[PDB]
């Protein structure tokens, strides 16, 4: 440290930390008498870089600080930068450390702000040059090691942030703030930012964020493409690349509500489509939702080969996934036209193929029932419905059902929702359509209805390929003029197609849908089964559902129970989309009444999706308001105002839900809790708002998918056994269902203690039954999501009947609507040319470790189980391919996504 | 981005769901007036 | 002059906090909003009419700053 002068070079180096003298007093002296003394400079600024670099191990403030501070002072008050013009300039280089010693070294708060914005300015003017890239590059390669350097590095990185941020937010923007001095854009300071980002991919990951999104633009994101393409194989792996891509849309998908959203994540698809995997590319399309990008990798795979080879089967495999029926549809058809096979390839897309699989796990999953065995009264009519709900899914049960005593037996309401039940035996099959047929053809016209709600459920597996398609069953229905008859037709339709809107089956229901003059409650259907439909996919928010709903206004308003499911219904037909539904919002409004008040909170959490917290902080004011009003004055109208409160209500709760899903999964916890306090507080609100809130909170853990489900559900549960509405225990059960029996033991003993112990009336009781019931499978044999699961921030369209129902107080005409629960996952099995039926392994992982993802790419070290188990709910879900060892390589990338193993043996 | 993206949604839901309770705290009182508000009058004055 | 009881001010004070309150809790999510925001109101409107988006606020002040009541 002390000085020792030349006596050799190692004490040349320790007499320059307390005073240089070949940086200080010749150079000063020389720079400020002659100019030939310019050349004598050029070549000691050579000399004068290596004793930087030396002397970059010393890490101590005082011995930078007080030996280049006389250089400091120099740049204005001797030199000037222009008593030789190009000289200072390329002289600016040992300089622009001196700068940084006296902002992060040293701390003195008066100079570190000052020279904060001179630091910025000469960034600028020397990256003209190039220079001040390599001078960056040196640092953040490193050279030396001192703590030093890694709070140093990050201020030169900061100056270019800072500007691009500002001028967003301050109109003004370039060097007219004095905040930076230096210009936002030019061929000056784009060239340097280009560069930086090179360095910084490289070896970093920090600043290639913060540069795109404060440039607000796509073409950001597109530049980035060209980089990383390059880069996909040989710098690192595939893999490597991927996970370095998604999270662009990831920590800024929440972070982008809907015209910016968009079109940064169609770079990222496009990153995809560039690189070696189609895998990555079909995920993130579905994504977008738009049609144009899961025709673009379909194509990619069948098109080009002739052949039929691998090609034609993998992207049969793609669009399938999909159980909306949006990629099967469109994908559908091109096959055709190919023709290689015809056979094997429309089955392979279609959810026949699915129907299959699912006997292979069934043959596993066997059967234990546990139904009702109470018969008389209302008793009857709730065993008879709990049947169905136990043998959800495919399930052969056909004896009990042919037992045709017990069917008798139901009445009323009770006939129409007992043959309906019967249907999701039959769920997701074929055959089951002759139980339904013989009812169909005799006695009242209450089961003739029924049948037709049965079809609908049964469809739900078979409506592709011109293969028994609901269409050709039930358009006959819609002709005949009976209501109840044409009601339940259009119902079953749309649940069976689902987020497929085929020509034949949308244009059936474009004409009608425009009929609300006559008054009739069971006419909510209308709407309600085209909202149904248009889910799953964007939305041209259509003309028909909007017309229809004003209309009613105009017409009754004596019928509370119709216009309320008419509500629910437009919110629910614009889920697919955010962007077109900020117009709508505002279309809605121009006519207004109280009554239409209504409707414009439940459109404002679509419109608002993919951000909500100016959003929430709206549903929430609203709740205080009626409070408010009366609370304010001492310091026809029931209708509008019941629909008024309830409404948002409902609103609060859903615009949570779609929010939590997309973006972060550690805020799960918390947004779960929003309703906590937000049902303390309900049950605090108004006397009739308690009510509301108790099962809008079952349905918000299960769209909001929380991790927590041992505590919450049960704790929630026991008060409000004391209070009214004994639905809350359905809405529970839904999110309890999760992987059967790990969440599910706690739930039938808990549920089960308040029906078996309390019965004070028939009616509250059959809500309690039907509840315990729908919460298990035996013998694990599906789950139910409301989460795609192909995406984990995916939302379905075969869940929305569920999302629906709870929103009103419980009714016998309510029970039809609730035997339909269609949302089911399939089980992954290793897939051959010969359709192999059986996985060979598989890793599973309750907890991913991995914080280079949210999602968690699986890890490579695993639990191991064995062949041909379910696809494992929470605490299961990261789930990693074992066939690596046996000679087996996936062709499918399975993160625990609903999508079927395939592997190529080699 | 890899941090952050957890950050950004977790945190927020943190910040709004204590700001809920501060208005809440007032608001459980509310529901009731007599129907529970004089039971509770009643234990107290046994309790003393 | 006029004696008076005013006891539904409770009832003001309460909400006057509480959407002061949410504003606050925003700020993190904000940022990345107003981006986006913007062009959108560039694209159709300012706030009723398209008149005066040039600055953030253009119209501040006043229109009264006076009173002495007697003399």
């Amino acid at each position: 440290m002390v000085d020792e002068s030349d006596k050799k070079q190692q004490t040349i180096d320790e007499q320059s930390q307390i005073s240089p003298e070949k940086q200080t007093p010749n150079k000063k002296d020389k720079k400020k008498e002659e100019e030939e003394q310019l050349s004598e400079e050029d070549a000691k600024l050579k000399t004068d870089l290596e004793l930087l670099v030396e002397r970059l191990k010393e890490d101590d403030s005082s011995l930078y600080e007080a030996s280049l501070n006389a250089l400091k002072e120099s740049i204005k008050n001797s030199t000037s930068s222009m008593t030789a013009v190009p000289k200072p300039l390329k002289f600016l280089r040992p300089t622009y450390p001196d700068l940084c010693s006296i902002y992060d070294k040293w701390t003195d708060p008066n100079l570190k702000s000052s020279l904060a914005d001179v630091l910025s300015i000469l960034a600028m003017t020397y990256s003209e040059n190039g220079k001040h890239d390599s001078l960056r590059y040196r640092l953040l390669s490193d050279v030396s090691d001192f703590e030093g350097w890694g709070h140093e590095y990050i201020r030169h990185l900061a100056l270019e942030i800072g500007e691009v941020y500002n001028d967003q937010v301050e109109k003004d923007a370039e060097d007219e703030t004095s905040s930076d001095g230096s210009k936002s854009d030019g061929s000056a300071a784009t060239s340097g930012f280009e560069f930086s980002k090179e360095d910084t991919l490289r070896l970093c990951l920090d600043i290639v964020p913060y540069f795109l999104k404060h440039n607000g633009e796509e073409d950001a994101v597109d530049l980035l493409l060209e980089i990383e393409s390059i880069d996909k194989l040989p710098q690192f792996v595939d893999e490597n690349t991927f996970q370095r891509v998604c999270q662009y849309m990831v920590a800024c998908v929440p972070l982008l509500p809907p015209p910016e959203d968009v079109a940064f994540l169609k770079t990222a698809y496009s990153i995809y489509l560039s690189q070696n995997e189609l895998t990555d590319a079909i995920a993130l399309a579905v994504r977008l939702g738009e049609e144009d990008m899961i025709r673009s990798v379909f194509d990619a795979t069948s098109d080009p080969v002739m052949h039929k080879q691998l090609a034609y089967i993998l992207a049969a495999q793609k669009t399938s996934f999909e159980y909306e029926g949006v990629q099967d549809i469109i994908g559908n058809g091109k096959l055709s036209e190919h023709f290689l096979y015809l056979a094997k390839e429309l089955n392979l897309t279609g959810p026949k193929v699915p129907e299959d699989i699912y006997k292979s796990h069934l043959d596993n999953s066997k059967s234990v029932f546990s139904s009702a065995g109470l018969d008389s009264a209302q008793q009857n009519l709730a065993s008879s419905f709990v049947n169905g709900f136990l043998n959800l899914g495919y399930c052969n049960d056909k004896l009990i059902v042919d037992n045709d005593n017990w069917v008798y037996k139901t009445k009323g309401d009770g006939m129409t929702s007992a043959v309906a039940s019967i249907g999701s035996i039959y769920q997701w099959n074929l055959d089951g359509l002759q139980q339904l047929d013989k009812y169909l053809y005799v006695d009242e016209p209450e089961v003739k209805a029924g049948a037709l709600l049965g079809i609908g459920i049964s469809a739900s597996g078979v409506h592709d390929g011109e293969v028994e398609p609901a269409l050709l069953l039930l358009q006959d229905y819609v002709t005949n003029p009976d209501t109840k008859i044409s009601s339940a037709a259009i119902l079953g339709l749309g649940i069976a197609f689902a987020g497929s809107k085929n020509d034949e089956v949308l244009g059936l229901l474009l004409p009608i849908a425009a009929s609300t003059d006559l008054p009739i409650e069971t006419a909510a259907m209308a709407s309600l089964a085209l909202a149904h439909v248009f889910v799953g996919t964007c939305n041209g928010d259509i003309t028909t559902s909007i017309m229809d709903n004003f209309l009613e206004r105009t017409a009754i308003e004596l019928k509370t129970d119709w216009v309320r499911f008419l509500a629910l219904a437009l919110g629910i037909l614009y889920m697919g989309q955010g962007e077109q539904v900020d117009d709508v919002l505002e279309t809605i409004s121009a006519i207004e009444h109280p009554m239409t008040s209504a409707i414009e909170v439940l459109v404002g959490s679509c419109a608002y999706t993919g951000t909500g917290d100016v959003l929430l902080i709206q549903d929430l004011l609203h709740r205080l308001t009626p409070k408010n009003v009366k609370g304010e004055e001492d310091a026809e109208i029931k209708s509008e105002e019941k629909k008024g409160k309830s409404s948002d209500k409902d609103a609060t709760t859903d615009g949570k839900n779609d929010d939590e899903e997309e973006e972060k999964e550690a805020g799960i916890v918390d947004e779960l809790a929003y309703a906590v306090l937000g049902i303390a507080l309900i049950a605090l609100g108004e006397d009739i708002g308690k009510e509301m809130s108790l099962r809008h909170f079952g349905h918000l853990m299960h769209y909001g998918n929380e991790h927590i489900r041992r505590m919450v559900p049960l704790a929630m549960g026991i008060v409000s056994v004391s209070d009214p509405q004994m639905k809350v225990f359905d809405t529970l059960t839904r999110f309890s269902h999760d992987a059967d029996l790990e969440v599910s033991m706690n739930s039938i003993f808990a549920m089960g203690l308040c029906g078996a112990g309390t019965n004070n009336a028939r009616l509250a009781q059959l809500l309690r039954q039907l509840a315990s019931y729908y919460s298990r499978e035996q013998d694990a044999l599906f789950i139910t999501r409301l989460a795609q699961g192909l995406l984990h921030l995916g939302k379905g369209t075969m869940t929305m009947d569920v999302f629906n129902d709870a929103h009103v107080l419980n009714k016998v005409t309510l029970a039809s609507i609730l035997t339909t629960a269609v949302g089911l996952v399939s089980p992954s099995f290793m897939l051959k040319h010969h359709q192999l039926f059986y996985m060979l392994n598989a890793g599973i992982r309750p907890k991913f470790i991995l914080a280079l993802n949210d999602e968690g790419e699986p890890i490579k070290v695993n639990v191991r189980v064995g062949q041909a188990v379910e696809t494992v709910g929470q605490a299961g879900r990261p789930k990693k391919i074992t066939g690596w060892i046996t000679q087996s390589t996936p062709v499918l990338l399975n993160h625990g996504e609903r999508a079927e193993l395939e592997t190529d043996e080699y | 981005r890899c941090k952050l993206k957890l950050l950004r949604m977790e945190r927020i839901k943190d910040h709004l769901l204590l700001e809920e309770e501060f208005v809440s705290n007032s608001e459980i009182l509310k529901p009731f007036e007599k129907k529970q508000e004089e039971e509770k009058k009643q234990l107290e004055e046994i309790r003393g | 002059p006029r004696m008076y009881e005013e006891a539904s001010g409770k009832e003001v004070e309460k909400v006057a906090t509480a959407v002061l309150s949410t504003t606050a809790r925003a700020k993190a999510r904000a940022k990345k909003t107003k981006k986006e925001k913007g062009p959108n109101e560039e694209e159709k409107k300012k706030e009723h009419e398209e008149k005066e988006k040039e600055r953030e606020t253009n119209k501040k002040g006043i229109k009264e700053t006076k009173e002495n009541d007697e003399e």
